[PDB]
């Protein structure tokens, strides 16, 4: 199962 | 940019027998960037229906993909991947061998 | 399935009180909680935002924190101020259900008094600039204990109460607006 | 800069279709649409977590929406029905981050089966009671906006020609004239209070204005009264000595 | 033995040619159980290994949608990057960020990762304990510090130690059948005239599962690497694996050479010798 909450680089 | 030029193995799923149905695969890795062109060929010509996997990649940050395509090996066809990407001047072409 | 509960949902209070508003949640696997306030027909302002890593944050007279138990969240409010008066609305992010939708409570719905140091309840009877035929009513300066009932006759009009502040002198006060179009109609009978 | 939703305000003819626009330039992934109707709360309408992709929430009936560019959510009105008016909100966030929620200012639709029911407001000032302004040394001054409907009004005051807020209480909501009539028009007040010195400069000149919002430039207008348009409709009164 | 589970995400700018392109794989061990490819059809997190498919439609349309919500931050960070780096606005680059987890025979959490690379090069990276960051330069130093504002390795730490190693497990035991399935390698040696004076043999291991294997070359009993060679593990393409060692010989004395294969699936080492 993927990681829901991804930050912008 | 860091590029990498494609290491390449051409073989089939199961052991070569003459006359029998097997999977010619010509599986690529170690380059970089994504964007290849691989073609199966037989007796110098491109085998029409080659499918491939999802792209995925190594540890180092390298390619790698499986190329496929249904033959029946006999004693005088030739098999061969050929190979294009950024890093390659010129196209590579790598020969299939029943003991490799 | 996630479920936001605000107690209390109204209240009232004299201004210069500290509060303390909650929000609970059912669901403690929550990306964020946001904090907000609406005022009637107006937009929503976020006020503060706090997460599982950085539980608590602060903003002039209110701060939020996330705490311990983790199903629930308070907003302080210190030395209360009229212009606090709005609806307090709370919010959470999902953090594992993969549909990134908000929840929110129902609110609670705050009003602050202000001190009316020297009540001068008074009702005066206002003319219009452009023809002196027309008036209005003005019931004005009383305490904040004082309510006004937007009652009786059809066509007698009655505003609700409204705090109106004159910062340069320090100074609120109380009002409430009444009118009719019709004879018989006194601002002397026009207020309860 | 922050989310930018349009138009603020809008009047439908049942049966016509319509397009709020919501644009932010923050490179949120995630845009969505709420409707509320008065004292009531926020619904979800439809969101989208990335361009081509767009969800249901609680209410997608009646309405459409694309993600076509990261920036752009438009919600489309498919055929205006009466029971559409409400108060629509634009919201955007980074799926990452603080996942913080950022809010447009709100768009507010009344869709009606008769637009001759839109009327302006007419709007009056009501000079300070020399009985206020003996007893108290504060003069107020009232602004009362009549007759409008819908109700899609801003109210403000001016003096001498700069917007003013101390001393200004104006009511959080308008009074239906004939609470049982649907379709009733509305009354709205303010109050402007201001010391009594200030009020006895005969200099000094006070503006309430009404911004009205109604109908727009393209629909059907053949009543005897002016076409009801958003406009901005004003009274004033000047300081006096005596 | 040990297990884990991992994503791959590439994305792909392609200046005047569309959205950029994302695709994503996942992986438990040595099997492929997940993709989504942006420019195919479906739109869909799609299975691509048999015990997924019995997860239901919400956790379909959620992997979906997290995907999607993966592609669009990608995105971004696609013009981020050439920003950073005062690049070419047609020119094209890629994006790869991979994360995930392994534990150890007994299913306990061992260690975590999540690293993210541009044009081929290590960016920005969790360190191995997963308590820091370790970045390139100094636009990787941008990146790192707006992270640690939102204290993104402490919201990783929180999947790579519990959700992931909770997911993992999960799949481990649906799809046990074929997931912890050992399959010993079939093996065979083959013989070769190379010329005058010298002979090649060869020896394969065939149709094995997982990939880690060893092939070691002998000579009189001691370790032999002179004229020999070791292709790459490379897929059969059913699932399973292939690999080969060879060796080149003087004639007439390829009995003193042996071939030892270790592989997890053998309760014992096999030894290969040339038996004519
Ligand atoms: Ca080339
Ligand atoms: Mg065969």
């Amino acid at each position: 199962s993927l990681l829901m909450w991804i930050t912008q680089c | 940019m860091i590029q990498r030029t494609p290491k390449i193995q051409v073989y089939s799923r199961h052991p070569a027998e003459n006359g029998k149905s097997n999977f010619l695969n010509c599986y690529v890795s170690g380059f970089h960037p994504s964007d290849i062109e691989v073609d199966l060929l037989k007796n110098g010509e491109r085998i029409e229906k080659v499918e491939h996997s999802d792209l995925s990649f190594s540890k180092d940050w390298s390619f790698y993909l499986l190329y496929y395509t249904e033959f029946t090996p006999t004693e005088k066809d030739e098999y061969a991947c050929r190979v294009n990407h950024v890093t390659l001047s010129q196209p590579c072409i790598v020969k299939w061998d029943r003991d490799m | 399935k996630q479920q936001v509960t605000q107690i209390p949902a109204a209240l009232s209070v004299p201004e210069g009180e500290n509060l303390v508003l909650n929000c609970s949640f059912t669901d403690s696997a929550i990306y964020n909680l946001q904090w907000f306030r609406q005022d009637p027909g107006k937009g929503l302002t976020s006020l503060l935002l706090i997460t599982p890593w950085q539980r608590e944050q602060t903003s002039g007279r209110l701060n939020a924190s996330l705490d311990k138990s983790s199903g629930s969240s308070t907003l302080y409010i210190a030395a209360s101020q009229p212009g606090d008066s709005a609806t307090y609305l709370c919010a959470v992010r999902p953090l594992l259900d993969g549909t990134y939708i908000p929840t929110f409570g129902r609110g609670t719905s705050l009003i602050v008094h202000p001190y009316i140091q020297n009540p001068d309840p008074a009702v005066y009877q206002l003319r219009d600039s452009k023809s002196s035929d027309k008036s209005v009513c003005l019931f004005t300066d009383f305490d904040s204990q004082t309510n006004v009932s937007q009652s009786k006759d059809s066509d007698v009009y009655i505003t609700d109460k409204c705090v109106l502040d004159m910062r340069s002198m320090d100074f609120k006060s109380n009002s409430a607006v009444a009118w009719s179009n019709k004879s018989d109609f006194a601002c002397a009978n026009a207020f309860n | 800069m922050g989310v930018t939703q349009t138009p603020k305000f809008q009047v439908l003819k049942t049966g016509q279709s319509m397009t709020l626009q919501c644009a932010q330039d923050m490179n949120h992934e995630y845009m969505s649409w709420y409707r509320q109707d008065p004292g009531m709360g926020l619904r979800l309408i439809h969101y989208s977590v990335s361009v081509g992709m767009t969800d249901q929430g609680e209410v997608p009936n009646g309405y459409n929406v694309s993600r076509s560019t990261i920036e752009d959510f438009p919600l489309r009105l498919l055929s205006a029905a009466p029971s559409q008016t409400s108060v629509y909100f634009c919201a955007s966030s980074y799926l990452g981050n603080t996942g913080e929620l950022f809010f447009g200012e709100g768009s507010r639709l009344t869709v009606l089966e008769d637009l001759k029911n839109v009327f302006p407001p007419e709007v009056a000032v009501f000079e300070p009671s020399e009985a206020e302004i003996s007893h108290t040394q504060k003069a107020t001054l009232v602004c009362l906006a009549t007759g409008f409907y819908p109700d899609h009004v801003e109210l403000s005051w001016w003096v001498n020609g700069k917007e003013v807020h101390s001393g200004v209480c104006t009511d959080p909501q308008p009074l239906k004239e004939q609470p049982a009539l649907n379709d009733s028009r509305y009354a709205l007040s303010s109050r402007l209070r201001v010391s009594a010195t200030f009020w006895q400069d005969p200099r000094n000149h006070f503006r309430c204005q009404v911004q009205f919002y109604g109908l727009s430039e393209n629909d059907e207008w053949t009543q005897d009264r002016a076409k009801p348009v958003t406009q901005i409709v004003s009274a004033e009164a000047w300081g006096r000595a005596d | 033995g040990s297990h884990s589970m991992r994503y791959f995400f590439t994305s792909v700018s392609r200046p005047g040619r569309g959205e950029p392109r994302f695709i994503a794989v996942g992986y438990v061990d040595d099997t492929q159980f997940v993709r989504f490819d942006s420019d195919a059809a479906s739109q869909r997190m799609e299975p691509r290994a048999p015990w997924i498919e019995q997860e239901g439609p919400e956790y379909w349309d959620g992997e979906t949608r997290k995907v999607k919500a993966h592609s669009q931050t990608h995105r971004v960070d696609l013009g981020t990057l050439r920003g950073y780096y005062n690049q070419s606005e047609a020119g094209s680059h890629t994006v790869q960020r991979m994360y995930g987890c392994d534990v150890g025979s007994d299913w306990r959490f061992l260690r975590g990762y999540h690293q993210y690379a541009y044009d081929g090069k290590d960016y920005i990276a969790l360190k191995e304990d997963l308590r820091s960051w370790t970045a390139a330069d100094m636009a990787a130093q941008t990146t790192k510090h707006k992270w640690e504002a939102a204290h993104v390795a402490e919201q990783l730490r929180a999947y790579l130690e519990g959700t992931c190693v909770e997911w993992l497990r999960r799949y481990l035991e649906n799809g046990k059948e074929t997931l912890q399935r050992t399959d010993a390698p079939k093996t065979h040696m083959t013989h070769h005239a190379v010329s005058d004076h010298e002979a090649t043999l060869r020896c394969w291991a065939l149709s094995f599962y997982p990939a880690e294997i060893t092939l070691t070359w002998q000579r009189d009993g001691e370790d032999q690497t002179q004229d020999t060679e070791l292709v790459e593990t490379r897929p059969a393409g059913d699932g399973t694996f292939q690999k080969w060692a060879a060796v080149v010989v003087p004639s007439g004395q390829e009995q003193r050479y042996t071939c030892h294969v270790q592989h997890e699936g053998l309760p014992k080492p096999l030894t290969l010798r040339w038996e004519p």
